[PDB]
Parts: C-alpha cells; structure tokens; sequence
C-alpha cells in the first residue's frame, strides 16, 4: 500500500483489491450493480449522492466495514467533486436521467456535469476515468437525449484523453426501464408503436455484462483512451422483441400502429406530471431508434465478457408481471 | 503535544499519520480524526523529581490499593534518576 | 550440440551398486583425465537405485538404470553416452 | 476439617464399585471395562454390539431401573482408530443413582439406535449424526437437526475449523442470501496456553 | 465371536468425500506431523510429549479499516494432537492430506559430575563458583 | 528487478557445511508483490516458451532428487567417499602457493555482524558494530 | 480379521451401486418439480447436469461403506428439497453464481497471490 495499493487476499468480501473508485450516480440502476461488484472483491468505493441517505441504504451491505463511503455532492459545485475524487485512482461517471427537470436538462446531466467531473478528475491526479455514453449517440437525431450524449462524449474525450468511453445499448435487468417499459402498456389498451415495430432493430445487453465489462476496464491496462460498444449477442425487431416480452409475461398482446406525431402528443401528456414520467417524447424516440452497428469499436468480447442472450435471463425480469416460450425471431448476421 | 503534518492531519501520540498519497485519508472527509490531546509522555515529564533520603524507595503509584503493584527502586546511581516502571515517577537520592 | 554433463547415482553399501562402486575406485580417475572439462557428478545416497544421467544440449536428459551391473557393464554405458551423443 | 478441599464419600464409592462388578458379571459378552472416578461416577465401557442389550438390562432390571436417559453425546478423539466415543448418561429414580455407559465407533461403522430402549434418544442421535457424522442404524428419522440445510461437514469433529468453510451474505445482484468461502477481517488468534511444567503427577503416563 | 455379520473391505481407508471439506483444502495443503520443540525460554519439557499435526501457513494481510490481520485460510488455526507418529499418519492418510513426518528429537543423555569442577589437571576446572 | 521471498517466507531447501539438507517453513508470506523464488522462474519460462516440467513445490523437489538424491533426504547426513581418487586428481596439475600470509576476512568482532543483505539492512546489527567500535555510553 | 467390518447397507459394490442408481432416478425426476416449486431461473437441463456432476466427482469410490454414506447423505439432500425444507437460497448454493471463477493455470495463480 505504497505505490498505488497492493492487492491482498482471495478476492472476497474482506480482501483488498487495490481499486479505490469514486462512482458518481451509484444510486441508480447501473450504479447499484457497479458498486456491488467493486465492493464484492474488496474495493474502497466512494459514493457521492444527491438524494436522501435513506435512498443509499441498499448499498451499505455491499462492502466490508469501511469500504463504502458516502459523501454529499452537487453537480454544479466543483469543490464537492474535488473532495470525492482527490483520493481515488479511478472515477466512474454514471450520472444520467431519462427526462429533463426544471433544474436539470439533458445539457446538464450529459454534457456539463460529465465534463465537470472529467476536469476535476484530471487535475486531481486520477489516472483512470470511465465514462458511460450511449450506443446511438450522435448529433443527428430527434432525441435530445442522444444529441447531448454525443456532445458530452466529445467533451469527455477532450478533457480526459485517457478516458474509457463505454457505449452500451438498451440495458435490461430487474430494475431496467426497457423490458419493464414494454410491460406497462396494459392499463390503456394495446401496444402503440411507430410503424408496427418494423424498421426498428434493437440489440439489448444484459446489466451484468455491462457491469462486468466496466470492472474489467479498470483492471485491463490496454483500455486507456479507448471506446467500447457493449451490445447483446442477438438482434431483434422491436415488434418481435415486444411480442416476446408479453409472451414471457403472459399478457395479451394486441399491437396496433400509431402515427409518429400521434405518439409524440401522448408523450407530452405523460410528461406533465411532477414525478418520474411513465413516458416522454424523448423516450419514444430512443426506443424507436435503430441500434447502430459500429464494428470498428471493441465490444464485450474484447474484455473477456460473454454477452448474455436475452432469452436466458428475461424470465427473472418479467416474473413479477405475471398474474416454454418460443425464442424471438432474430436478424441473422448475414 | 499534537503536531500537525504538512498536509494538515494531526499526528497521534503513537506517531501515526497518513502519508500524502494514502487513500485511507478519505475516511476523514466530512468527518474528523479523533486524536487525544493529552500526550502521556509530555505530562509525566512535567512531574517534579522526588528527593528521598534512602538508597531504596518504594512506589505504589499513590492511592494504596488503587495504584499499581508496589515496587522498590534503587537509587545508588548518581548519574540518573530512579524511574518507576509502572507510573513513570522519578526519584533521586539526597546528596548521595 | 551434445553431452553437457554426466551424473552417476549409487549407494554406499548396497549390493545393487557394487559394480558402480568398483568403477569409481579404478576407472573414474582415468575417465576424468580424458575429459577435463566434462563435469562428471558422482552423488551417493543411501538406498537409491543406481543410475546414469546424461544431459545433452538444450536441456535434454536421458537416464539408464545401472542396477546390478558389473564394473564392465558400467564402463560400457559411459561409452554409449560419451561416444553416442544425442 | 479442610475447608478448601472436596470431602470424599467412601460409602458411595464402595456401592458403585460393587454395582460395577455386578454389571460386569451379568453381561460379560459386552462389558470391556468398569471404573469409578474419585468423585463417585460409575462408567461401563462396552463393545458397540452391546448397546441395546446393556441399555435394556440397565433400564429394566429390578436392581438397576435406570429409566431416564439424561444425556447421550459423542466425543471425538482423533488419535484413536475408533475416533468417536458414544456416551450414555442414565438416571435411576428408584435407587437415586446415575451410571455412564461408553462405547466407540469410527467414521464408517454404524451404531445401533437405542430408540427402542429410550425414546429420548431420537433427537440425541440426530444431533450426534449432525455434529459428528456417526450413523445410527434403524433410526426412525435420521437427518440433520442443528446445522443449516445443505451444510457440508460435521462441525464438532476435532479437525473441522472453528469458523467453518463458508459464510452467508446477501447479494443484491441475485437478490438472495449466498454462501462464499470464509474470509475473516480479523483472524482468530490461536493462543498457546499450556504450561511446560507438569501439573498433576498422579496422572503421569509411562515414558 | 461377534454375532453381527461382517464384510470384507480391502482398500485403504479414505473419507475425503464424506467430510465436507472443499477440494481446495484437501489437495493443495501440506500437513506437518512433528513433536513440538521445547520453548528455549523455559526448561519444562511437558509440551514435548505429544505429536502435533499442523498445516502450511498462508497469507495474512492488513485489514484496511483497523490494521487487523485478516486471513482467507480456514485451516490456519487447526492443530491436532496424537499419541504416536503412526496414529498421526493414519489420520492424515484417510483425510487425503499430504504430510511430512519429522522424527522426534530427544535430548542426548549427558554425563554430569559436580566433582569435575575442581579437577587437578583437566580443563573442566571452573574459575568461579 | 524481480522481488523474491526471504528465507522466512518460503518452504525452501538448504544444505549446511556437512552435506545435511534441511528445509525452512513459511512463517509469514513475502511482502507486497514478492513471490516465491522458484515460481518466478517457472513463470518466466512459460512466458519464454521454455516451460519447465514442474508446477508445484513437491514436483520441483522431485527434480532435485534427479540431480542429487541427497537433497530430499532431510536432516540426514549422507557420507561421501573416494578421498583417494580426489587426491590422485589433485596432483596431476601442479600449482604454486603464493607468499602472502593467510588472513581471514574477519579478524575482530566488528567484522562479524554485517555480512549479507539481511544483516546489512538490520538496525540492530548496526548498533552492534557501533557498540564494539565506539564502546558504551 | 482387520478387514472385516460391519456394513452400513451394502455388502459389496454391486449392491451399493444399485442404491446409487435408485438415488439418481429419484434425483433425476425431481429437477423439473424443484425448478418449478422454487421458481428457479435455471433450466431443467442444467439442473440435471448439476445432478450428474455431483454423481461424477465421487465416482472413483471403491469402498462399499463410503458409497452407502454418500447415498445416505444424498437421500437426506433429496428429502430436504422435496419437502421444501430448503428455500431458493439453499437449492442455488450448488451453482456458486456470485464468486468469480478461480483460474486454474499456474501463471494466473502466480499473478494474483501466493496460493498454489
Ligand atoms: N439504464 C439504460 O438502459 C441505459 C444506461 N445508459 C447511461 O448510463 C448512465 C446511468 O444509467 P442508469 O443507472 O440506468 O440511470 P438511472 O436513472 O437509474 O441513475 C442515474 C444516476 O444519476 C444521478 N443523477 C441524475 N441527475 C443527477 C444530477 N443533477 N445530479 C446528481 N446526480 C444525478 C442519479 O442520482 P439520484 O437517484 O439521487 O437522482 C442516479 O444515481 C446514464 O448516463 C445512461 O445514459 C446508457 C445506455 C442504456
Ligand atoms: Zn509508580
């Protein structure tokens, strides 16, 4: 524990792995899985949080005594970010939001805050920096969510050149907003879709695969200053994918088309609430965006992670929606 | 006798202080490092040396049964004081 | 690329090593003046089956059991190693 | 008298000695040794084949009437080839006396279940099985009683580690309690306390 | 003359599969069967009577929170006592542990004589008493 | 620089001045990223494509047996013989003695305390060298 | 003699092997019921593979008495599963889903720690 930190032990709860990580946005969906893997191997995890301490309780059991440390931070306060990274050797940014708030829009969560963390991390002396982006990130799309990601990805790549950008597709899991999203369209009617789910190809990836990929990027030396594209093993049509979700959840599937402009309006209706919107204009766009194919970026297979097929671990997610299923037709590689 | 390291952390009476690059300092961020202010090595030096008129004096720490085991201290050596092994009090022999 | 060292194993007072003990007493001094730069490592140990190890270049080793041999059979094996290299 | 020393009871030492010979004469086929300790406790050491014959005699015989099974346990002595010592503690309310019966077995040899004699041995034998791994034949329901379901190993064996091999923990990824190899933040500190000087010369063993 | 019907089993006793021990701690360990050496600070010889079996020492590291000594070795504190060397080897063999046996070291009998302290010619004469 | 384990941190074999082979036992593990010395060479061989034929300590000690059978006879003295043959070969190549007196490297006790890496790094041996040179007080 | 010993259930390997198969059939037929009652996230085939693997690791045993104990313990494990004395956590402890694989090659061990 002089030059960096020497690993010690068997790689269990009470071991020392040498990883001192600050995980921004650790209180969300992808955050709880990243902290669980870091703390499960004996890492010192620092968890800045904006929420009530009551909402960080599901993280305390994830590490031995003293291994999970909680700090208050403000996305717009550079000093708070400095206090949370000055002692770390790796910084992971999972800050994000599926909707805009009166105080935080997509240009804050995905551009300004990530660049603030990257800058303070660079001058604090942090050596490794992992930033999460989107697979479909580019400034050409109707989704302001995806336009912000492309801008933020470029700014992170400039403030912290040795950063490691991860570009995952729609992540599915127990607490995801992807498979659970195609299961809450039952109290209104059928399943609205742009077109009828055709001309929309999705490549979802398992949450543990993304988590295991981020862990291996910390340990792997030849991942500094590199971009990855974490994608699932199989590609699906949004119609076939959603049909599979309802079959696994044993719900009656009544797909009917809806105009693209018509879906926007009902998105407006559901985003007037003060709480987590059920759906929004940007959410509809992203679901109906086609997952890019970037074969020039190393993916999960370049970090020793075997992508988990959606059919194998979809029952564990949709079990709670229920009151021998044919696998969905998949696009061949060709 | 609490000294402060260049980074600003207090040095404990055992000499403990985290180096500049040690990550374990992160446990004190938003909290404090508990350091006892009364250094024993400094307070027992303030006690005066006791002048006795015999070659062997006995110390029991003061208080009888509330002190420490009674030990006898030899004061024949004139180049130093006879220190009690339990409590640190010092004794000297009057003009011999 | 051939022989690099010779190792001979034997016991001190075991009958099976009698032949090898005879070889060392009389033959060995002659064998060593003819091979001044060849390390012949005689190593004795109680209750060890006698053997002859030959180590050629690049770490290859071959062993032949000298169990119950006579001094003549032993010197025969040395030639098969000194002469017929590998 | 001597205020700090336990007074002897030679009357009770005589009586238990006589009853020990009595039992040794009536069941020579199994009894291997009889002894009375300095504090008047009778031990009958028997061959394991005599568990049911010897216990039945002591329970039913008019001069024994040992109708209570106070306790039944095992002791693990690894240095013996029959490492386990099965111990029966019986009580006689008629004659207000206690007797201890000992036998032995190893990791593989079955012992006969004394449930037919004393019904109280049903759970005691399960605890012996669970904690020592001694199999009792013809037990109505033999299974673990104290250890966790699926527990591997027999904890009370002298060679089983104090902290075991696995520890439980709740994993959020799989949403359940999981078992993993044990890692202690502070290892148990093994103290070597034995004095290098003999304490009791009366128990010295021959060189 | 047992009435119980016995059977013939001609194989070395082996219980590795019915002890619950993880396979990692049966094949990778190294038992040491020895008689403990006398503590040189004391003259008592009552801890050198029995044979002990202990296992090979493994890693202990500093606990980050408190500096305590941590361990992942379940057999670190396990020590067994045996009356003789043979019944200690027997226990190791049936549990599957590789072992090393170290022969007992008993002090050599010494020739002691108080009168030699005052010898007329020999060198054993002592200068101080 | 490849960090290795000291004698208190490895089960290693040593032979004393009389041909008696003895083995140390692990008291503590080597510090930091240091590793057992013979394993550092097994690891190097595999990365070099010349993988050695032993993967465990017992296998490495089987290899020692093939080279010198007495190196696995722990706490046993194997008598060596053939002094006559050694003496015969000792006088085939004559050589001339120098004319400088035999001076041992260690004359007084000040030269005894520090002789290897471990003793030279000891703060107690240094105090012993100072004590026998400067004296008391 | 020394080699004469009481049998547990089986007097030779042939009789013991009969009890092994009778246990395998009982286990083989409860995986679908176990995977259903406990609502496990594994498939029936990989549940039956684990049963096969457990029967395979201790397949070199030649002592009839050791086989009897392995079957006695195996039946106790089956009874706990059928009676639902176990819970979802106990059934899944055969699969070690939370501990990362321990590499078995020499080099991988050499990098991580001092263990063999
Ligand atoms: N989950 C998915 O399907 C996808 C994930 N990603 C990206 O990964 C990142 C995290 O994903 P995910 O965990 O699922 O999202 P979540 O909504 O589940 O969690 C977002 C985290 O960011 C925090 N956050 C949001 N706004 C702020 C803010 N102003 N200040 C401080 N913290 C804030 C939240 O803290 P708090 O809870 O206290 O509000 C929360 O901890 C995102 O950037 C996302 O774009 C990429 C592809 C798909
Ligand atoms: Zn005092």
């Amino acid at each position: 524990l002089h030059h960096a930190v020497i690993p010690h032990g068997k790689g269990g709860r009470s071991s020392v792995s040498g990883i001192v990580a600050t995980v921004f946005g650790a209180t969300g969906f992808l955050g709880r899985y990243v902290v669980n893997h870091l703390g499960r191997m004996g890492s010192q995890v620092i968890v800045p949080h904006r929420c009530e301490p009551y909402d960080t309780m599901h993280l305390r059991p994830m590490g031995d005594l003293g291994q999970i440390i909680f700090m208050d931070w403000n996305g717009r306060d550079k000093d708070s970010i400095r206090r949370a990274v000055e002692h770390s050797s790796v910084v992971i940014n999972l800050v994000g939001r599926e909707w805009e708030t009166q105080n935080f829009d997509f240009e804050d969560v995905f551009v300004k805050i990530p660049q603030a963390i990257a800058q303070v991390s660079k001058e604090a002396g942090v050596e490794k920096f992992i930033h999460i982006s989107h697979l479909n990130a580019d400034i050409k799309s109707s989704s302001k969510y995806l336009r912000s990601k492309a801008v933020g990805e470029k700014e992170v790549r400039e403030t912290f050149p040795e950063a490691t950008i991860i570009k995952p597709a729609e992540i599915f899991g127990r607490e995801d907003r992807f498979l659970n999203y195609f299961a809450n369209i039952r109290w209104f009617g059928g399943v609205p879709l742009i077109s009828l789910g055709k001309k929309t190809v999705k490549q979802p990836v398992y949450i543990v695969d993304v988590t295991k990929g981020i862990i291996n990027a910390i340990k792997d030396p030849d991942a500094r200053g590199k971009t990855f594209a974490f994608v699932g093993p199989s590609r699906y049509l949004l119609f076939d994918l959603v049909q599979y979700v309802f079959a696994v959840a044993h719900r009656p599937f009544l797909p009917y088309p809806l105009p693209h402009f018509a879906y926007r309006w009902i998105g407006r209706l559901f985003e007037i609430s003060p709480f987590e919107p059920w759906t929004t204009r940007d959410k509809v766009e992203r679901i109906h965006t086609t997952d890019k194919i970037l074969p020039h970026l190393p993916g999960l297979e370049d970090l020793g992670v075997e992508a988990t097929p959606l059919e194998l671990k979809a029952i564990e997610v949709l079990r709670r929606h229920r009151t021998d299923v044919q696998p969905a037709k998949t696009i061949p590689t060709s | 006798g609490v000294r402060t390291s260049p980074t600003g952390e207090k040095v404990t009476h055992t000499g403990q202080v985290y180096d500049d690059g040690d990550y374990r300092k992160v446990r004190f961020v938003g909290r404090q490092k508990e350091v006892n202010e009364n250094f024993a090595i400094d307070l027992i030096a303030e006690q005066p040396v006791s002048q006795v008129g015999s070659r062997v004096i006995s110390c029991d720490g003061g208080g009888g049964a509330l002190g420490h085991p009674r030990v006898y201290i030899n004061l024949d050596k004139e180049t130093k004081t006879g220190t009690c092994g339990y409590c640190g009090l010092q004794f000297r022999q009057q003009h011999h | 690329l051939g022989l690099r060292e010779i190792r001979i194993h034997l016991c001190q007072r075991s009958p099976g090593s009698q032949g090898v003990r005879d070889f060392i007493e009389k033959r060995y001094v002659e064998l060593k003046k003819a091979n001044p730069d060849l390390p012949i490592l005689i190593r004795e140990c109680s209750d060890v089956q006698p053997k002859l190890w030959a180590r050629y270049a690049f770490g290859q080793e071959k062993n032949v059991s000298l169990n119950n041999f006579s001094a003549d059979q032993v010197t025969r094996a040395l030639e098969n190693v000194l002469s017929s290299k590998a | 008298t001597r205020p700090t020393v336990r007074p002897r009871n030679d009357v009770a030492h005589k009586q238990l000695s006589a009853f020990g010979e009595y039992v040794a004469e009536i069941l020579p086929k199994y009894v291997q040794q009889v002894q009375v300790s300095c504090f008047n406790e009778l031990e009958i050491c028997i061959h394991p084949d005599g568990v049911i014959p010897v216990l039945t005699f002591l329970r039913d015989h008019s001069n024994a009437q040992f109708k209570s099974l106070a306790d039944l346990t095992a002791v693990d002595i690894p240095t013996r080839q029959n490492r386990f010592e099965i111990v029966y503690n019986l009580l006689s309310l008629r004659f207000n006396s206690r007797i201890r019966v000992k036998t032995y077995t190893d990791e593989l040899t079955p012992i006969e279940s004394s449930v037919p004699v004393y019904k109280a041995a049903n759970w005691y034998e399960r605890e012996i099985w669970d904690m020592f791994g001694v199999f009792f034949a013809n037990h109505p329901d033999l299974r673990r009683i104290l250890t966790d379901y699926g527990f591997e190993g027999h904890p009370f064996r002298k060679d089983f580690p104090l902290s075991g091999y696995v520890e439980l923990r709740y994993d959020d990824e799989v949403k359940r309690v999981v078992a993993e190899p044990v890692e202690l933040a502070q290892e148990f500190r093994k103290f070597d306390l034995n004095s290098p000087w003999e304490a009791f010369p009366a128990y010295r063993q021959p060189p | 003359t047992r009435d119980t019907q016995l059977i013939t089993v001609d194989e070395k006793l082996d219980i590795t599969t019915i002890t619950g021990v993880p396979e990692e701690h049966i094949k990778t360990r190294k038992a040491r069967i020895f008689v403990p050496a006398r503590n040189n600070m004391q003259s008592g010889v009552n801890n050198t009577k029995k044979w002990k079996m202990e296992f090979d020492t493994r890693e202990r590291w500093e606990n980050p929170l408190m500096g305590w000594a941590s361990t992942a070795d379940p057999l670190s504190n396990l020590v067994l006592t045996f009356s003789t060397k043979e019944d200690a080897v027997a226990f190791a063999e049936k549990n599957g542990w590789s072992y090393d046996v170290e022969e007992r070291k008993v002090p050599k009998p010494k020739s002691k004589s108080y009168g030699a302290n005052f010898s007329w010619n020999k060198r054993t004469r002592v200068s101080t008493k | 620089i490849l960090p290795g384990a000291a004698y208190t941190e490895k089960s290693a074999t040593y032979v004393n001045t009389e041909g008696r082979a003895q083995q140390t036992k692990v008291a503590v593990t080597p510090p930091g990223l240091a590793r057992e010395d013979w394993k550092i060479i097994r690891a190097l061989s595999e990365i070099a494509g010349m993988t050695l034929p032993y993967d465990t300590l017992d296998q490495v000690r089987n290899r020692l047996e093939e080279v010198s059978p007495n190196l696995v006879r722990y706490d046993d003295v194997e008598g060596a013989n053939y002094f006559q043959q050694a003496s015969e070969l000792s006088k085939l190549v004559n050589q001339q003695l120098l004319a400088d007196p035999l001076v041992p490297p260690q004359l007084t006790i000040k030269d005894f305390y520090m002789t290897d890496s471990i003793s030279r790094a000891s703060q107690t041996m240094a105090k012993c060298v100072k004590a026998v040179t400067e004296g008391a007080h | 003699a020394s080699t004469s010993v009481k049998p547990i259930f089986s007097r030779d390997m042939n009789e013991a092997k009969r009890r092994v198969r009778e246990l395998y059939r009982a286990w083989y037929r409860e995986v679908p019921n176990t995977v259903h009652l406990f609502q496990l996230d594994i498939s029936v085939k990989q549940g039956r593979d684990k049963v096969r693997e457990m029967f395979k690791k201790n397949a070199h045993i030649t002592d009839p008495r050791v086989v009897d104990l392995l079957v006695i313990k195996g039946k106790m494990e089956l009874e706990e599963t059928i009676k639902v004395w176990k819970q979802r956590t106990h059934v899944m402890r055969f699969f070690h889903e939370t501990e990362a694989p321990r590499p078995k090659d020499f080099l991988s061990k050499f990098y991580v720690g001092h263990d063999p």
